[PDB]
């Protein structure tokens, strides 16, 4: 979305990836809610073969949130440096 | 456009849904069941008395 | 487990999806449902696949 | 009715399959039926045709 | 493109919550987004950390 945002307008490095961040926040919330709830008896499983679950459940869902508070963060962080570094590439 | 093609005929993409469901019942009533995939090593016994 | 699991990469999809074609249909004016979805089928073809 | 308790009954040949029969080849050709219903459906873009 | 109304309107009060919760996040995220791309370095040293 970011490279689409910088392919439609001459938007700096900045404003593409804050808007394209900004775009793609909706989406990717409802995603990471959806399959947090999806994953939440999982972890939270009781009775045969408990242990498994909660162990596959607990996992999932640790990531999933680190994922959802920093990843989202950083990505557009990624892209500006990579972006800032193709610059330095042309001149 | 090969998906605008399905946009203009709701009939077409519903009845593949259809196709894909009923293959997934047929599929899923012959698939046996497993614990686990089996591993171990496939085993021969031979028994004597004496 | 991997399908309990890929019921959330399902959704996924099919919400980016009927998203954009929300965000098509209410920003933009005099646009036809049909119009809408073809036009975030477009923009959004190469994402999907990737 | 005629034989006793120790006398147990058996099958053999087509009268053992007939009775060993599962029915599922009733419900394969429903199914057919059925994807017949579906094709003729997509090709006409009607549900009544 | 069979199953939506254009224009949804007349939402219940607790979605309109939601959403507005959703509009503050959005918000936030930009305000977030924004000092993590004022300032790299650091978030850079940080991912190495992690």
């Amino acid at each position: 979305f970011a490279m689409e945002e910088r392919l439609k307008k001459g938007k700096s490095i900045f404003e593409a990836a804050i808007n394209a961040a900004k775009l793609r926040f909706r989406p990717i919330i409802m995603t990471s809610l959806a399959f947090t709830f999806g994953v939440l008896p999982m972890i939270f499983a009781t009775g045969a073969g408990s242990a498994s679950r909660h162990s596959l459940g607990t996992g999932l869902i640790g990531g999933m949130i680190a994922a959802s508070t920093l990843a989202i963060f950083f990505v557009p962080l990624f892209f500006y440096l990579l972006e800032n570094f193709n610059e330095w590439l042309d001149k | 456009m090969f998906s605008k093609f399905f946009i203009e005929r709701p009939i077409f993409a519903s009845v593949v849904a259809i196709i894909i469901s009923i293959a997934g019942i047929i599929g899923l009533a012959n698939l046996p069941v497993e614990q686990y995939p089996s591993l171990t090593p496939p085993t021969v016994q031979v028994s004597a008395t004496y | 487990f991997a399908l309990v699991l890929a019921i959330g990469i399902v959704v996924d999809d099919a919400i980016i999806v009927v998203e954009n074609i929300d965000r098509i249909l209410h920003e933009d004016s005099n646009i036809s449902v049909k119009d809408a979805a073809i036009k975030a089928m477009n923009e959004v073809s190469s994402p999907v696949i990737s | 009715q005629s034989l006793g308790d120790e006398y147990s009954i058996a099958w053999s040949g087509s009268a053992y399959q007939e009775v060993s029969s599962k029915g599922a080849g009733a419900y394969a050709f429903v199914l057919g039926m059925i994807f017949v219903f579906l094709i003729l459906a997509a090709q006409y873009e009607r549900w009544l045709m | 493109a069979l199953f939506l109304t254009r224009n949804e309107s007349k939402p219940f009060y607790f979605i309109q919550k939601f959403n507005d919760f959703f509009d503050w996040s959005t918000s936030v995220f930009s305000s977030g987004v924004a000092y993590i791309l004022k300032r790299t370095i650091r978030f850079v040293l940080v991912f190495c950390i992690m």
